[PDB]
This record gives C-alpha cells, structure tokens and sequence, in this order.
C-alpha cells in the first residue's frame, strides 16, 4: 500500500543548548571543559573472565591489581558560581500538512484528508499540550536536572504582545499537567502552537531559557561524540572559548519524547519508527505484534471512514510520528 | 554504473577531473531513480526553468587526494566509513579579523556538514548556500511575485568545524555507522533585490528557511528588528551589529594541480576550499521519475577556494557578489567580477 | 548468565575539593603552588647495581657523587596563615534501584527484585554510616589528615531545616562509629541518605567545608596529574589563579572505602570488582577466591531465596549482600564483550 517514494520535512526544528555560566557579580561567560587523565582499577569482566564461566590463567592477582589509564573530558561549574543558564530555540512549523515528496496522488490525497480530519476531529490541543511538557519541565536537559537544586524555565514567544512567561521552581511545583495548565499563560502558548500547525506556511518561535543551580563544582554532563579517550564532548565556539553543548538531534529527541501510547505502557518513549529504546534496550512497536508505523499507515483508508480510545491513540502516535518525518518508503 | 568522463573544460581556477589523469578507475551511462537512494537536487538552468541533477564523488579525485595529503598532517583530515579516505582540512583554525538592500544579520545553522565536497571539509558549499538563498525566494515569491534577488553576499562571523557522528534510526537495529564532519557556522548575507520598496517584516520572517546543508538555521528574536531593507550597501554595511567577519570571493589564480593547491595553501593556511559548483557528466535528459519532472543529468562536484576580503574604503561591491552564470558545459555561483 | 550489555549508572556523584587559606583577617585566598626545581643525589638501585651483580665498569665513587637534578610542584601554606579551608559537595542520587542499560528482562528484574528485597530485610543503616563515616571523619582528605594539629568538618546538608551539622575537633573527639552516633543529628542525617536511597526520585545533597590548622609553613599534598617533571599537581582557575584540588575521583575513592567484608578483614579498601588494594599491589578478591563482584552476582537467585526463606540470614550471606550493594552503588559496565 506504501508509495514506491514519499518523504516529509521535519516540522518541529529545535536549535541546540549552550552552557552559560552567570557569575555573582551578574557577568555572563561561556562554559569550559578541560581534557582530565585518571588511573583506573582493571575491572571489566573480560580481563579476568575471558574465558566463559572460568577464570583466565594469564590473569593472576599481581596483574588485577596494576592501574590501567584512562582520558576523558572533564566540565563542572567553576568555584563562586552563581547559578548556570542554559539557552536555545525550538521553531514549530506546518510541514506535517503538506507531504514533502510523493509519487502517488492517491497516497497524496489520502494523507492531506487524514492530517485534515484529524485536526478537525481530535483537534491539536493534546499534542501541543504533551510538546509543551516536555519543553517546560526541562526535559531537554537530561541528567542535568537531576542532582540540581532548583531550575527555573523562561520562554520568550515570538508572535508575543506581553511579558514573558516564566515557570519557577519545577522540581516541586509544575510537576502535573493540572499545574501546568494553572499558569497564565498557558492556554495562550497552547493557542499559539495550535495556530501554528494549523495556519498554513504558520511559524511559532520560542526563545527558552533555563537558570540551573548545582551545588559546589557540581558536575555538568553534556552530549557526547558518537565516533584512551573513553569520552569526549561535543563543543562549539562561543566568544572565541570553546563550550560544551547538548547537541541539536538530542534536543529534538528530548522534547518529542511523549510516546506514551504503544501496548503495556510504562514510560514514553521517543517517538520513532519502532518503540526503540535505550534504557532497558529492545524494540517496543516491533512489527510482528503490528504496532509499529508501517502497519498503522496502512490503514489509512480504513480509519479515515471510523473518524475508542484505540483510535485516538493511534492517531496521536501516527501524527507524532508524521511530525517528526522521514523516508516512510 | 557510470563511466563517462568529463564533457568539456573548466576556468583554470575551477578544479573537476578534467584537469588530472582520471586512469585509476577500479563509456556508458544506464541508473536507475526510483526505487535508488542517491541523492538529488535542483538549480536554475534558465531565468524561468530548473534543471535537475545527481552529484556523484568522481573516485580519480579521492585518490589523487588520498595519495597526496600524506605527510601533510597541518592540512589533512581523516574519516571512517562503515576505509579511510582522508582529504584537505581548511588551514588551522577560522579567525575574525541597484538600490533596495535587504539584510539578515546573525543567521546562525547549528549542526551542518561540513562534507562539502567528498576531497574536503569545511565551510558548507556555496552551492547549498546558493540552494538555501533560492528556497528564500520560492517562499518570498508566494506573496510577492515580482520579489527576484540579482545576487548575494555571503559574510562569515564563526566558524568551527569538528568530528561528530549521526546516530542513525532504526531499520532490526541500526544500520552500518557513518562518520561525517559537522560544522555551525555563523554568517550574514546581504541580498540585492529587483523590489525597489519596502516590505513588511513579518512575511519576509515567516518566508526564511530554516534548513541549511542540512542544519537549523535560526535567527534570534532580537535581532528581528535588525531585519531591514536600505537603499545602499555603503550604509548597509555600516549597520549590522557584528564588527567581527570575513567576506568570501574567488580565487582567481590557477589552482591547476593539487601539489600546487598545498603550495598556495601553506602561505597563509586561512583561505578555505569548498564546493562551489558542479560539473555535469551528462547533457541535461528526462528521465521518467525527476525531483519536479525536470531534467536530469548526472554531474561531480567542484572545488573551489574561498577568499578572505576585508570590507573597507575603495572596495569595490563587484568582488563580492555572487551568482549563478549558468554555463552550457557547468552550473556554478561565482563573484561577477570575472569576465 | 550475565547479560551482553548490562550497565549501572553512579549513585554517588562527589566534586572537586577547593583548598583555600583564610587569614587572622578572616579574608579568604585561593592556595597557589609553584614548580621549584631540586637537586638530588644519584641513589636508584639501577644507577648502581644492574639485575644481577653491581657495574664497577662505569659506576666508580666519583660518578656517584654527582648531583641529578629533579623538578617537582610544591605547595605549601604561606606564614601567617590561620588555617586551611577545604570545601566540596556530594549527591546520593539513588540511581541503583533500576539499571541504566540491560538487554535480557529477566536479569533486570532479578536485580531489581533483589534490591527490593534487600531494602526490606537489611536497612541501608550499615551502607548509609559506612558511607557518611568517610565523609565526616576526614576521610576525603587523604594525607593532609596526618601532621596537622586538628581539623573540623562542617556540612549543610539538604534538605534542611534548623541547625547546622559540624563536628569540631575530629581527631580526639569522634574517633569511630559509637562516638560519631552520640551526635544530635547523626540519625537525622542517616535517614536522610537511606530514605534518598530507598526511593524513585530520592535525593540528598550534601555541602561539606573542612578546615586544617597545619603547622607553620607546612606543606599540603593535593593530586597529581597522571601524565620534564616527577610529579605535577591538578589544578583549576580560581578568582583568576591557579589552585590545586583533590580532583572528583579521588575524594570518590575516599568516600567509598568502606570494603571490609573480605576473607583477610584487616583494613577497609576501595570498593571494587575484585578488591584491589594499591599499597600491596594485590587483590584479596580475585576470582579464584570465589568471592569477587561476578561470582557474587551469579548468585543472585540463591540470594534472593536466602532473603525470602528465614527472616533471620547468615551473617557472611549478609556482608556478600553488603559488597554486592557496594558495587551497584558504586556503578560501572558489568557485560561481557
């Protein structure tokens, strides 16, 4: 049923996060990692149990008990300071509505109708809620908001006429999407997300900006490099002094992680092609049990005539997953 | 499979594989489009049409790289693929020394290859540059049909390229790894425009791109209001709010052999070598599946050099301004000052 | 048995430990160091005996006298100095209940039903003092301990609510566990670490600040780099200067030396794999003893049938159990390639 050809364009593009550093006397300065050696113990299991289930002869006491050295990148917060404010910028678009590239007119018009309806019916409310989320609590910094004393979070909208919304203190309140929606204004950024997917040719910009407070040289773990040096950063120039940055595809991955739909859940994982995932690794949605997208794309005939809570969860992962894009041929 | 060589001759300092001895291969031209996973673009081959074409990496230029950037650690870098093929690193490190004038200012592309041409890294190709300029006018053109853009100038404020990787999805696992270099170079352009008025900001910022060589590039909310149009360059230059950058133009003297490209490399070690064109192997044909139903023609990147110019008194605009001279034998965008 | 890609995440994160000198003014400077070059005398046994026999054909009197030069970092405090203050910060993160990364389901849940189990029988009192002891008794501060007339740890820990936890004098007056318990809030700051260990979203996060009244013009041993010099002191830029620190490992390894539970039990050792004790370059835990972290582990349903038969268990099951929550705690890579 799938197209010979068919691709679609990213809608939701998220900049990267760079580490600020914000003094006490209120100057801004970027944040600096330095390459650390340490001498660790030999304890992989390989060097002593090679062999499976008994021990390696070669490897006696004396030799498990030599340093074997190790390079890695070392980043923490400087002494005296302040707090660490962490910016970037997420950018929600309309391509979702039209295909990118397609072969079949019938594919075409079928998808156009179903992304249609679905707004109609559905509507774009439980979406942008779930997207806002994530952007709100600081998903997008990962482990950085574990072990951090308080994190406060400030967008700044574009299409904006006030003053710019801010959520304090997240650890405690802001934990709930009741809490969420108690703030001002949060059915406003909700509106605004709507209108942007739903407008033709819309654009919706946030600017956010998240203040960290980590105790004494707290750690700091930024992105790594996917090619002794056991880890390495990911950095780009800021002001001419290399910073360490959290990367643009793990933002995107962070702030679209709201697959809470696929069978047996327990935690949402990032929306994808298959419930892939890391922690705990396997693949949820493996096309044998017919919950991956595939499967579900091709019953778009079927479920455009239906349009319980089935049904909208497959729409909310089929569009989730449309969102994002891809070659689906 | 391909095997036809170069069909014409290229400027003495524009490098194809016309001007090296292409007899380390390991004429006939049969590809298939549809169900294939090579890549495919379009340019304009005439002020009112698009021409479609395929670049594919000519292997007699990777070898003569390969065998030559040996021993030259100051300018080589090395990558991995799935086996390693190195090429030329872009000298050391980036320092920062008509009428109706439209600016962007600070346009920022977080996350974009810096494998311009398969022999080099670096600065992201004046050819995507190009790509992503005309993609502007396509969004602009909507609605305002008489918007055209004569030329563009390209102005890089900082640049870094370094070694990452793509983590690709999942096909099961993933599939064989990839190692590409990225880069996140921050650049202004300035853009001559045949409207000859003003527009309001709100279409022209809504109308601009946000992938660039397959990055994200983002202007910042405050500089928004830094988006205008002016009547002259000489005050548009004096506007922007950076003091810091470089302007790109073309190197004019031969680069004929690549012992003579490290020679003219190593004085300096500053200018920068990207893809700035293409070279097409095969006469424009249609074929039944085309990006729009255009033309397609199977075609290999050019590598040009990229020079540093210091915008100042007696600095004449010709020097810097780009664009497409659509040539019968080769489609590439360079400064308007050669004749 | 042991998944090909099972992984645990750290639970215990220290820092770096800042040395600052404060004056009788009570003004506070970063310490410096400064790399003054020394000579020697030529005294290695390789200069003057080979492997077997000694080299009379090149090693006479008179080229034994001569001077070799050594260049070395030395870092002392200035006179007039009061003390030397010391200050870092640790976070019990509670990352141990669930595995960062496991590829068999049935592991992950034996581990996890494990560690549930041994939360309900066993109170994490024995884990939490063993591993608050090294924090509050000066453990962290490795040698600059000894030859010092006496030192005070203070530490705010949170969340908090009231007082101030500090012990003063710390060489005479908390000298083991008994001593340390008759403190007002040793068993708030305990069951802070143990309820942080024994929930999802546990948390506690410790600010220590130790103070060294070192003799006039001592000298003070921070970390060396692992890397001409014959040793070179980490360092970080502080106010603008350069200042020696003990570095984050090596105040981990402090923290966390708390093994005792091995067949020889003389003095505690870092908690490893296979037990390596550095000042004996040995391991009194290597595989063919039938005690290190695999052969533990292996044992994991054994263990937890142990746990679930008797309510009372034997006493060595109980420090096999300790070691092994030693080692989740502490973390690391456990697959086999």
């Amino acid at each position: 049923k799938l197209p010979t050809n068919l691709a679609y364009e990213r809608s939701i593009d998220p900049s990267d996060v760079c580490f600020f550093v914000v003094w006490p006397d209120d100057r801004k300065t970027p944040l600096t990692y330095n390459s650390r050696t340490l001498l660790g113990q030999m304890e992989a299991a390989s060097l002593a149990y090679d062999v499976s289930g008994q021990p390696i002869k070669s490897a006696t006491a004396e030799a498990l008990a030599q340093g074997n050295p190790h390079q890695v990148d070392f980043c923490h917060v400087p002494y005296g300071a302040s707090h660490i404010e962490c910016s970037f910028s997420v950018s929600f678009s309309s391509e979702l509505r039209q295909p990118y590239k397609c072969n079949s007119s019938k594919v075409k018009q079928t998808l156009v109708q179903l992304v249609e309806l679905y707004e109609t019916k559905i509507g774009w409310t439980e979406l942008a809620t779930r997207y806002l989320m994530n952007i709100c609590n600081g998903k997008w910094l990962w482990k950085n908001t574990r072990k951090a004393y308080c994190w406060n979070i400030v967008l700044t909208p574009w299409p904006w006429n006030g003053e710019k919304v801010g959520f304090e203190d997240i650890r405690t309140n802001y934990t709930s999407r009741q809490d969420f929606k108690n703030n001002k204004n949060w059915s406003a950024i909700v509106e605004m997300i709507k209108t942007a997917f739903s407008s033709t040719d819309g654009l919706a910009i946030f600017e956010v900006r998240a203040t960290l407070h980590l105790p004494t040289n707290a750690m700091v773990r930024p992105s790594q490099v996917f090619t002794q040096n056991s880890r390495v950063f990911q950095s780009t120039t800021i002001d001419g002094e290399r910073s360490p940055i959290l990367g643009a595809f793990k933002t995107g991955a962070a702030i679209a992680t709201i697959d809470d739909w696929y069978p047996e859940a327990t935690e949402p994982l990032r929306v994808g092609r298959f419930g892939v995932h890391r922690e705990d690794v396997t693949c949820y949605r493996h096309p044998s049990t017919g919950k991956d997208f595939f499967s579900i794309l091709q019953q778009a005939e079927h479920y455009i005539e239906v349009l319980a809570q089935e049904t909208i969860n497959d729409m909310h992962f089929l569009m989730a997953n449309l969102i994002k894009g891809g070659m689906f041929q | 499979v391909i095997r036809t060589q170069a069909l014409g001759e290229l400027p003495s300092f524009l490098l194809s594989s016309s001007k090296i001895p292409p007899y380390h291969w390991s004429t006939t031209i049969n590809v298939t489009l549809a169900p294939n996973y090579l890549t495919q673009i379009s340019l304009p081959d005439s002020d009112t049409s698009y021409i479609s074409l395929s670049p594919v990496a000519s292997l007699s230029m990777q070898s003569h790289f390969h065998q030559r950037l040996q021993d030259e650690n100051r300018h080589s870098a090395i990558t991995r693929f799935s086996g390693a093929f190195r090429m030329l690193k872009s000298g050391a490190k980036f320092s920062s020394p008509n009428g109706s004038f439209l600016v962007l200012p600070n346009i920022r592309v977080c996350g974009a290859t810096a494998l311009s041409s398969p022999v080099t890294v670096g600065i992201p190709s004046l050819t995507a540059f190009f790509g992503f300029v005309h993609a502007f006018e396509r969004n602009i053109n909507r609605t305002t049909s008489s918007f055209r853009v004569e030329s563009f100038a390209i102005c890089v404020h900082q640049l870094h390229v370094e070694k990452r990787g793509l983590t690709a999805e999942f096909v099961i696992s993933a599939p064989a790894t990839r190692d590409d270099w990225q880069c996140d170079v921050v650049f202004s352009l300035i853009l001559n425009t045949n409207f000859a008025q003003h527009i309001d900001q709100d279409t022209l910022v809504t109308s601009l791109p946000k992938r660039l060589a397959r990055g994200s590039a983002k202007i910042a909310i405050d500089d928004f209001k830094h988006i205008n149009s002016f009547s002259t360059l000489e005050t548009a230059i004096e506007s922007l709010p950076i003091e810091a950058g470089r302007w790109l133009s073309l190197y004019a003297q031969s680069n004929n052999n690549l012992s003579d490209l490290l020679a003219a490399m190593t004085e300096d070690h500053q200018l920068m070598a990207s893809c700035v064109g293409y070279h097409l192997l095969e006469e424009p044909k249609d074929k039944p599946n085309s990006l729009r139903g255009y033309k397609h023609a199977i075609a290999e990147c050019i590598i040009g050099l990229i020079n540093s110019i210091t915008f100042s008194s007696e600095t004449d605009p010709n020097t810097i301004f780009w664009s497409l001279k659509n040539y019968q034998n080769y489609l590439v965008v360079q400064p308007r000052s050669i004749n």
